[PDB]
């Protein structure tokens, strides 16, 4: 009900730790591939948390 | 004049549809191939060709 909301800019990152680290376990996403977060690269991400 | 006219309007139509989502999430073929697996990456350009 009170989710935070953090900005992710003017930053270099490397989707890979995320996705094969084995403690994140729940993973699914809508509209883009796991494995190629790695060369797809955006204007700006929005991290909400709960 | 006329002809002319008619003409470069078709070829202006043709071209200009191709900055067409049909549909897709993206328009341009390189970019929903770049940021898909293949196997839905398969769907998509299968809206874009039909």
């Amino acid at each position: 009900y009170a989710w935070n909301r953090k900005r992710i800019s003017n930053c270099v990152a490397d989707y890979s730790v995320l996705y094969n680290s084995a403690s994140f376990s729940t993973f699914k996403c809508y509209g883009v591939s796991p494995t190629k977060l790695n060369d797809l690269c955006f204007t700006n991400v929005y991290a909400d948390s709960f | 004049q006329d002809v002319v006219n008619q003409n470069a309007q078709a070829l202006n139509t043709l071209v200009k549809q191709l900055s067409s989502n049909f549909g897709a999430i993206s328009s341009v073929l390189n970019d929903i191939l770049s940021r898909l697996d293949p196997p839905e990456a398969e769907v998509q350009i299968d809206r874009l060709i039909t």
